[PDB]
DNA sequence: TTTCAATACATGCACAGGATGTATATATCTGACACGTGCCTGGAGACTAGGGAGTAATCCCCTTGGCGGTTAAAACGCGGGGGACAGCGCGTACGTGCGTTTAAGCGGTGCTAGAGCTGTCTACGACCAATTGAGCGGCCTCGGCACCGGGATTCTCCAGGGCGGCCGCGTAAGT
DNA sequence: ACTTACGCGGCCGCCCTGGAGAATCCCGGTGCCGAGGCCGCTCAATTGGTCGTAGACAGCTCTAGCACCGCTTAAACGCACGTACGCGCTGTCCCCCGCGTTTTAACCGCCAAGGGGATTACTCCCTAGTCTCCAGGCACGTGTCAGATATATACATCCTGTGCATGTATTGAAA
């Protein structure tokens, strides 16, 4: 057969995802999660697709920023693989706690 | 009725693609659960305010203006909707 | 003296005998001494590890390191 | 010449801006010269942003402007990035950046 | 019939045609431009009202607007904006 | 004589400075620095003591926060002594630096 | 007249005491110069705005209200001066 | 000559004496309290005006103030504040 | 006075005048200042309770800004509400790192 | 004169004890800022006219929530192997700690005049109204642009064959 | 008859040539989105009056600011050495990559009706004005909490003394 070293397809996929702007998280699970969380405040409520799209975009942007900060912290920590401690330090320095 | 067994929607490949987009080469283990939790937290931090706006609008359907205002109050102005 | 190039094992034995310590001659110091007292190249310097391994397997060099960490080596007499 | 936009030589309306300033509950007494400065600055900034967007569109071999071009022009320029540092652009994405320590050797 | 709504598309189209005669725009970009215009509106109006309340005055003139523009903007862009206001205002005053 | 190990007086002085609220930076050098920086914008200006005190307090608070973040980054970096790279990373994560 | 040889006022013991208050045990070398520079930067970032307020007040003496407004606009509200 | 200025010290003194009968205050703490009262004033007024402009109305009543209080404050403190408004308002309504 | 009718210590007429003068709205009600003053008095009483507790714990008869800083930085609600606010003459909290202790 | 263990003996290691330089209330005293009192006043309070913003009942059809048949790409479970994560001996040089000597931070005093701050005159510019009308906004439309898809192409990354450094593999000539 | 002349012998490290799959450069025929034409009706335009906020001249006296003499204390120059930072090197187990297999996503077709949205009457609640008085505007003097402090005092930490397990030498016991 043909064996590949770790990191060959990873860089290609990273360069791939840095060119398109389509959504990665599916709409139905996110909508069901939003409907579940909305029941914790008030029952019998209705939502629209625009609000779901806005929430999904905001969550994706925040997660991308957090992952970028975590990768920066992991690179500064003389390592490559990210760890939850890097995410904790990132959210501690950001002030969100 | 409170719903459960829905936080597991954010599966492993979703977070893997998110890390690929963010620029991460390898992922550990507890991150999946932790990130998911934080996500839910932020979701609440928005949805609560949205519901409050709904209660201030005397309606039963959460429009996009309430979500836009809730996101703009938190210091994260999001365009592309134009009102 | 330093005429023809002797064997790597003999050079390592001489470098060990040149240094004196209570814990033993560290491998890095031995490599530096061989690099400074011989005309060996980079690939020839890379043979010091395998030559020390062969000398320890034979029994000429005793190892007093910490759980196999390439700490130091002494000459058994 | 009947409209003040033609008298001032601008494209943005002056009467609408004056009405918005007088009805937005900002001040009881509003002058008649401030909307001229306001509309002029607005037109200048809009023209600069449109110039940058058209440059990006011509560089991307595209005839029309998409939010991706706006995101690129904002994130590549220093002034627009400093002015819009706390603003998120929908359907924009991130900048193509690859880490140096992740490259093979 | 439909309720009447307002927008800022004709002016953006005229500016784009004055700059690039062969360049179009979509709907999402138009919404982004409208949101940006509304944001600048609110920011400049709030700065002017805050300066008027700080100076213990009750009239928003030209100097307050110029000061708000010079304060909100960094430097060079502010200066350019000031010029863009000044020239056009002179043309208005001679009219 | 009597020798002391590194870190004996440091902890005591740290616990000392975490109890008082007096100023550490002198007023005359800070005032002269403010007067120097003010000349880069407009000449012939006058200032008061309240503005100097406000600037000094704000600068001290910002420096204390930056040093705390730098110490946290240095502790996370498996080290003890802080480095300028920690300050750079702190200001990068804060968003103040490009 | 532009003044010089005044940035060296922030001496070594001052930064040492600041690090002791912040919780630092040992300091390096380039930090002194770097921190000092950043300090000056922030100083400008305030003083400029202060001078602008002075130019908007038609006065020659920078009062405390201008500095309070300049510090509050930057998102760092400082109390204790009630004005 | 002189000029007359306003302050909020008598009310703070009355509240402190109602809470702690044997406790004083200085001048810097009084200035801090005045600045905090002014900050709360401006924040609540801005929130009320923003809600009034969003709801397309032209009258700031009680429901808008209650919504602004419940939005600016996290949760429990908001609820308590609501009660503190409600009871006193009822006592006012039974008066006049 | 309306303050005696509502049972509060903060003034109602002054707050109503400030709300009508501050260029917020042309038509202002006569019940909103009651809620406002009530919430203000509640928050002020809570802050004064915390400050008096800190002063009694510090063996001091009067309240200093250090007590306010401690009460704000030790409590969760006041720290979350005043997260972007700097207190003059307050200082920091006495905290020592765990990895810096001798062993 | 040699075969084997005790023990006799010199190295790193765990625990109790001693000296000295620094944190910590404890009676005192003196000095200024906390706190109760007094007098003038402009902002707070009571009674009455007005109208248009605000509360509520009714009707229309836009759009969010339900569901059913259907094709398949993404979701899910197991294998094995290269190298990344983690524990460890060690080298010198860079920081603290405490010497000592010069300097500029800090405090009391005196004098001055630039411009912040208060009071007064009034006129250019702004608020409000009746009548006019043309620039700005909503529904049809079709057409020139890009979205989707089959095919040939040059770029970039992983794995394989040959050679040099010499060591024992073991023979012929030197001491 | 055995050691060094090296005869050859066979095993690890560095290079460039070599193949296959993924990224990359050109039409093809179709579609729905940017853009031009059209026509309706409310907000921008023209101009007379009356009014009160802002431009401007003048008298105070106050706080911004310049020269001076000692005084201890913070800043500064410089000897020493020990522990933290940094480079080198070994092992093992975990998350990278390819493949059999199953399930739930988007587009779609269609049936209902709810609370989103436009119309109107009439009324209780807010605005405007004159009159009027007591809460709160600030000068003043004094007096009580705590600033500064000298003499004992109990506690934290570096230095130094003391108990204990293993490899190996020498006189005794054994071959």
């Amino acid at each position: 057969p043909h064996r590949y070293r770790p990191g060959t397809v990873a860089l290609r996929e990273i360069r791939r995802y840095q060119k398109s702007t389509e959504l990665l998280i599916r709409k139905l699970p996110f909508q069901r999660l939003v409907r579940e969380i909305a029941q914790d405040f008030k029952t019998d409520l209705r939502f629209q697709s625009s609000a779901v799209m806005a929430l999904q975009e905001a969550c994706e942007a925040y997660l991308v920023g957090l992952f970028e900060d975590t990768n920066l912290c992991a690179i500064h920590a003389k390592r490559v693989t990210i760890m939850p401690k890097d995410i904790q330090l990132a959210r501690r320095i950001r002030g969100e706690r | 009725k409170v719903l459960r067994d829905n936080i597991q929607g954010i599966t492993k490949p979703a977070i893997r693609r998110l890390a690929r987009r963010g620029g991460v080469k390898r992922i550990s283990g507890l991150i999946y659960e932790e990130t998911r939790g934080v996500l839910k937290v932020f979701l609440e931090n928005v949805i609560r305010d949205a519901v409050t706006y709904t209660e201030h609008a005397k309606r039963k359907t959460v429009t996009a203006m309430d979500v836009v205002y809730a996101l703009k109050r938190q210091g994260r102005t999001l365009y592309g909707f134009g009102g | 003296k330093s005429t023809d190039h002797p064997k790597y094992s003999d050079m390592i034995v001489a470098a060990i005998q040149a240094e004196k310590n209570r814990a033993g001659s560290s491998r890095q110091s031995i490599q530096k001494y061989i690099k400074s007292h011989y005309k060996v190249g980079e690939n020839a310097d890379s043979q010091i590890k395998l030559s020390i391994k062969r000398l320890v397997t034979t029994g000429v060099l005793k190892q007093t390191k910490g759980v196999g960490a390439s700490g130091s080596f002494r000459l058994a007499k | 010449a009947k409209t003040r936009s033609s008298r001032a030589g601008l494209q943005f309306p002056v009467g609408r801006v004056h009405r918005l300033l007088r009805k937005g509950n900002y001040s009881e007494r509003v002058g008649a010269g401030a909307p001229v400065y306001l509309a002029a600055v607005l037109e200048y900034l809009t023209a600069e942003i449109l110039e940058l967007a058209g440059n990006a569109a011509r560089d991307n071999k595209k005839t029309r402007i998409i939010p991706r071009h706006l995101q690129l022009a904002i994130r590549n320029d220093e002034e627009l990035n400093k002015l819009l540092g706390r603003v998120t652009i929908a359907q924009g994405g991130v900048l193509p950046n690859i880490q140096a320590v992740l490259l093979p050797k | 019939k439909r309720s009447r709504k307002e927008s800022y598309s004709v002016y953006v189209y005229k500016v784009l045609k004055q700059v690039h005669p062969d360049t179009g725009i979509s709907s999402k970009a138009m919404g982004i431009m409208n949101s940006f215009v509304n944001d600048i509106f609110e920011r400049i109006a709030g700065e002017a009202s805050r300066l008027a309340h700080y100076n213990k005055r009750s009239t928003i003139t030209s100097r307050e607007i110029q000061t708000a523009v010079r304060l909100l903007l960094p430097g060079e862009l502010a200066k350019h904006a000031v010029s863009e206001g000044t020239k056009a205002v002179t043309k208005y005053t001679s009219a």
